[PDB]
């Protein structure tokens, strides 16, 4: 045992102690048996923000022409440097254009931009925001991301997915760069810091299945037929609730398959805006420890997927204590798509094939063609087996590597 | 067999309000009826050093042995102590302010027989 | 101290506590002094299983011809997908062939396959299993791995080492691939999921020395003459036992050299099948903490080497709580050899040069030529100084990077 | 709560405990809330030492000609192998030359060497040590590092920064290499193990600012203009001390910017040689936990920068419990410069622009040209805004990727 | 030898239902038969600050020394305390609501001899 | 000096078998000879909430103050408590089943003097 | 003041050698002179389940409430318990072998007054 | 009320110098005045196994039940024990050397009443 | 029932100022009125080794058994000990300076009956 430690207050030398909860300021442990971390040491929020090189800094707006809408310097609400750009429009889109002094080559370059949504209103409270490269022949290549409430409430980086290309576009002969939105009754969005990253590596696909429906068993067989890794975005409370959900044993059996892994989706699927940050934090923590009891270990359980796709910087800040990366939701091909190098592990979306496979299959083909990572997702209750097979055959036939979220984060 | 109700032995406390920056509460077991004390609690309104002293003199503190036991930072309670002092062994406990400003110190415990 | 924490049961506010053993359900620690981990957060067992792309799928056995032996669908005992392949033979080898619809280019591609041994009997209870590529001129390139009891008792991936090549083989013009075994009185083995990984990087060599013999001092000098990293697969009980073993000070002095590192081999060399899983777990745990007291720290002490090369999925499951990677034993050149990207960190072998340097030197030359990683090993009591010099000169003269196990695992 | 744990001595079953300090031999924790590590599991000291391949071995000094000074075998004080080389000179430089049997191609190769300073005296107790490559036309390319007291007191690897090149130097046609020093009254230095690493990637720049002066706010704006990452080498005691130092809120506001990160510089800037190793350890530990309270997290807080650039192997050994990497100080272009692959994360320097930007700007241009990493630094009280702007514009216009220390260490 | 059965000394409690947002339970050792108390349990129906006070007055609380001992959040029990107070040393324990709404406070412990 | 053998004061227990899903064991210190209790052990055959109540009535439970002390999950023993109750201070301890099925509850401790 | 030397109250133990695989040591407080016990130590020669039982019968064990307190694995000592039982409250402690073979069980503690 | 000073009950110790490699200190409660003991401290000059034994014989050790309680490695003190033994329940504590060489063993504690 | 106030048994201390580098405070239970001691506190002005010794002689220390209990580094207090010694069992506690310079040692505790 020894004698009691040095100090005043209650001091004690013990042999063996058992506790439910221990709080310590300092803990000196000679040999640690604590594989199940709740709090992770890594803060991922700003690690990737400065990867690649700054293309457009917006520190001088003279090089930019407002084609439609209006452009002004923002000098108090600044992401990076002395200033950022305010993009403003009434009953119109904004389209701002930068002509390069010389032809640019953007072969295998991926695009990223800092964004804050002040106001968007009209048909929607959100817009696609597009980075759009123009060649000598006025062909466009469009990459896009979403300026939504919640995720856009504070400055955050979007990594732009390929959207569209005009036939014969020459990426070696880029003359002009364009930042543009859809038309809305009001637009007020801040941009800064367009970044270029190397994305010359092979195209990649990540598949996730949400909310632990019974159909995940047929999914595991179908994506198994091509060795495509599946992430189960798992809510541990949902296990054994009903015949429509996996049993605990079925879930453990799925995770024992070499291509199925689990990521946290909160114990009871508490989404941002529907619950307090404290309730969501408890849901996140309980999801983590319950999945750890089910045998989901470190690299896997460091990933989260936002319940209902809802998030903000508030939730990211909380989640960053527990997880390194998270994913939202979208319904179009470019939502799946990011460069192979991220600049935010928190603001990226996934493309649903719950409502038809076309956008997700388009994303997989585009990931192959334009050297990007496509993250596609579904709930297995919404998708028929022949639809899963269509997607899985699309992934097999495309020039993509299907990967885990763990692999994707370890690449950053 | 005989049943007896045991009430616990004499409460002891020492206290000082507004102890200046480097001043101290001297806990003296001469103030105990039994002439010995065991301090259980030190409520510290700010940072303090706790010090155990033996005197050369039977009745006044003239420092012989002195050991600085521990330092407490900020406001709180050091609960669960058994720092002990007696008059006959000329032992004193000094709680010295280290806060950079005036603090309240309350020490509580029990009288012990010599 | 503060007042006692919230709750019923025995609650206590302390200043300083000392304990031999602490059990907690949850521990909140503001500042952690616990560099010496026993139980590691990372589960490596299935991380690498889905790397690269599936080449051969076995979901349709029509594309396969049984040249010798027999081939049937296994739909009940499936690794990946709807089915796997049963390879069966009586008093013969099995050889199954897939003809490609078009010429394949496998330049810098490494091969991996899922395997389960049901039954092998005759001359041996084990077989080499071979992936052969055959070109337009019927030249073969052979890669191979071992189907053994223990390690083959459950589904696990083998990463195939180069074995042999016919002169003038064209890897850009592969017309057929073959899965084949040696001849045995009975064969019953399941296969699934042949995977292709990129292994276009430089060739690599890993050298390990087992069982902490005194000859490790001369080894450190010899491999030091070319800056080749040595891993000591260390049993901490063996130190100071006899003149034939390193002293504790000698071992610490060796680890202080920039090219010598330690990996765990269990405290007292408890091998699978000779002891219970519980006794081996204790040996593993004690090996880990005793080596940590000797100053062996995290990336190094996350590696284990199987005592006597004995393992099964049972031991892998236990070891995965403590280690990220482990290595078995073999005596032929292809046993050293893996692609630079693994798909299992648990099922791969090392080549002995205890009984002559020829196979190990062959492996080093083949690693250089065919862009693979060779893991070679010895016990320093079995090997003469002139043999160590032969091997070390072979590594120096070959186009290989000699690497640590830490480097190799951090590449995965 | 349960019944008391197994054992003699004071055993105890608790619900909830609170402690200031906990000491345990074994701690089994089911769910760990301990993101704030003081003591890190990773020992980085010798991980990188065996990167790349040995070029020059010193195991046979016959291939070396002493042009000036003298060369002898050291067989007792050996870094690697059977021997190392003693370079000795009186009132002269040492220049030793190895002629290659055939022309070498060193395109995109970085150079590293093991070094120990026994004695240097005269104008200085230190010398530049230079690896020169010489081509068929007797053009030199010089790479250099510093042989200093403290950092040179024990065997350690230097990763050589580009210094100078003769016009028309052909790196594809290297005929001879030289190891050379400046002239001194006495030189006695040991060398071993020249290593070649691949450094063919893009050039990189790391910027650090020391000692948390108020001018870090203007620095953050200026380097922000081009999205260049700033590491603040932070002493947490200095915050709020005086108007010349950042406030705590200002510091937190700086770290909230996407391009500003913090690394440890010790709580109160205790440098080696001025204080005991124990006092410096306390400073390091306190610096770590105080910065962790300010929200600095794992990958960031695993970096340290030596106070006043002072270090030795004693300090490295202590620091290796807490940090993975540290940086010293220098005033010349080659001090900034390392290959993109390190072989020591402890012995490398940074170039000051406190006393003029020329050397740092030279380093940035050289990093771009010769595919190296430049680490440049300043105190923001020594540097005017126009000087920061000059440097930031130099970094923006050069073919370098500006990176974090975290990025740089994760590349190794 | 004589055998005696020892029953433990006098139970003490103070309680208040529906203590308003910033109001307090004043635990006064004048309410003890022995004139000193040791509080073991604080059952807190919501967040509270616990405070130890010395009075200038022998019988009423006029604050001299005051130390905020600890803050409890939410509902629960602070079991295993030894916060001590006596009438003659004019020591009071104040448990102050901080919940933002009305709470129940129950403090239990033992009477101690002065 | 006199030697006396000290045997510890009166054992107290309350128990109930087959307590239905939302029913409770009411531990009443009126059942103690000394009229006060200190519960040390709660053996819980399944999940329970423990609650400390003051009554408005001297003899029956009419809830005044109520604090839910803690929740226990599954089967086991909460050893090392000092939850205290007396008749004169009208304090009751309620252990409420939360298991979703019938459970056995055994609470043990010691009688304390009022 | 009077000085008395306090020697601690009556030692209690129950023991069984070679308890077969699923058999048990029944610790019965009827065997205590004071009719109540507090078990401090369970020395277990192999794996055991500890169980606290109330009887319907004043003198024999007919199970009413039963709670399995804890499971001990392998050989050792559960030191520092306070599991309590009395005759009048018909409480029994059962230590049941679970080892798969014969074991020695020794339980020690103290007699308590009813 | 009556005030009494409580001095704690009879000190007990067993000791042996130079206990050979596999020899033991047999702590026998027959050596206690009260015939029962509670060992608090085991000071072990090297590695020891501690073992609790019941005898078949009232006066000599003939092993019935034996449980190896714990193993101590190296030199130190096992403080805070309550291993208990009595003459009438024929309980012995054996501390067996396991060091590979001669050691000093000192066990201290308190006499308890039977 | 009878109410008695229990004041705790006789305070014991040993102290030495300016103990030289390798010198020691010998705590001798012969100095206790009851002839046995339990040391609770060791206040150490610098590094010390604590050692428990049995003497061959009834009245003087001639080392028989000796165990080095623990080493304390720097200045502080080892609070919450129960190291025990008696005259009749010839047990001594030696606190030996190891600081490299002169220190103050204060040991406090309680007298225990033999
Ligand atoms: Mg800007
Ligand atoms: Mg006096
Ligand atoms: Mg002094
Ligand atoms: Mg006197
Ligand atoms: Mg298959
Ligand atoms: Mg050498
Ligand atoms: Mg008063
Ligand atoms: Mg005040
Ligand atoms: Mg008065
Ligand atoms: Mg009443
Ligand atoms: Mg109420
Ligand atoms: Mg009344
Ligand atoms: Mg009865
Ligand atoms: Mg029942
Ligand atoms: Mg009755
Ligand atoms: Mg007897
Ligand atoms: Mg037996
Ligand atoms: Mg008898
Ligand atoms: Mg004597
Ligand atoms: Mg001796
Ligand atoms: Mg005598
Ligand atoms: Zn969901
Ligand atoms: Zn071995
Ligand atoms: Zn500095």
């Amino acid at each position: 045992t020894g004698l009691n430690p040095d100090g005043l207050g209650r001091t004690a030398a013990f042999s063996n102690t058992s506790a439910e909860s221990v709080s310590a300021v300092d803990a000196t442990i000679d040999r640690l048996y604590a594989q199940d971390r709740i709090e992770i040491p890594t803060d991922s929020r700003q690690l990737f923000s400065t990867r690649g090189t700054v293309l457009r800094n917006f520190e001088d707006l003279s090089g930019w022409t407002a084609n439609i809408g209006s452009l002004s310097a923002e000098t108090s609400d600044v992401y990076v440097g002395s200033q950022s750009a305010r993009l403003t429009a009434s009953s119109s889109a904004v389209d701002i254009r930068y002509s390069f002094g010389t032809a640019q080559d953007f072969t295998g370059k991926g695009f990223s931009m800092a964004l804050k949504r002040i106001d968007v209103s009209g048909s929607s409270d959100s817009t696609p925001i597009k980075i759009r490269l123009v060649d000598g022949n006025t062909n466009y290549r469009t990459f896009s991301a979403r300026c939504r409430p919640g995720g856009g409430d504070e400055w955050g980086r979007r990594d732009f997915g390929f959207e569209s290309e005009d036939t014969g576009f020459d990426v070696t002969n880029v003359q002009t760069m364009t930042v543009t939105t859809n038309s809305r009754s009001s637009i007020d969005i801040l941009v800064d810091d367009i970044r270029v990253v190397d994305s010359s590596g092979t195209g990649q696909v990540i598949v996730t299945i949400d909310d632990v429906h019974t159909g995940d068993k047929t999914a595991a067989e179908v994506f198994g037929r091509y060795g495509i890794p599946i992430g189960l975005a798992a809510n541990a409370k949902f296990l054994d609730q009903s015949s429509s959900k996996l049993t605990t044993q079925e879930f453990k059996d799925l995770l024992a398959k070499p291509h199925v892994y689990a990521v946290n989706h909160g114990y009871n699927h508490y989404d941002y805006g529907s619950y307090s940050i404290d309730e969501i934090e408890d849901d996140v923590i309980r999801g983590k420890y319950e999945l750890q009891d089910l045998g989901v270990r470190e690299p896997n359980i460091n990933h989260y997927v936002y319940p209902s796709g809802n998030y903000a910087q508030e939730s990211i800040d909380m989640l960053s204590n527990y997880h390194v990366m998270s994913w939202g939701t979208g319904a179009e091909s470019f939502d799946a798509l990011t460069p192979n190098q991220l600049t935010s592990p928190w603001h990226n979306l996934r493309c649903s094939f719950d409502s038809g496979t076309a956008e997700a299959e388009q994303a997989v083909n585009d990931a192959a063609t334009y050297n990007q990572t496509a993250h596609i997702y579904f709930h297995s209750d919404n998708v028929t087996q022949s639809e899963m097979e269509s997607v899985a055959q699309t992934i097999n036939s495309a020039d993509v590597t299907p990967i885990t979220l763990m692999d994707f984060y370890n690449q950053q | 067999t005989d049943t007896i109700v045991n009430v616990q032995g004499s409460f002891f406390s020492a206290s000082a309000s507004g102890v200046a920056d480097t001043e101290s509460l001297l806990i003296d077991p001469q103030d105990a009826k039994f002439g010995a004390i065991e301090i259980h609690n030190i409520a510290h309104g700010g940072s303090v050093d706790v010090e155990l002293l033996t005197s050369s003199d039977d009745t006044e503190l003239v420092e012989d042995a002195a050991v600085t036991l521990d330092s407490f930072t900020g406001e709180g309670i050091s609960q669960g102590n058994q720092i002990e002092a007696s008059d006959n062994t000329n032992t004193y406990i000094r709680i010295t302010n280290t806060s950079g400003g005036a603090i309240d110190i309350i020490a509580t415990g029990r009288e012990v027989s010599q």
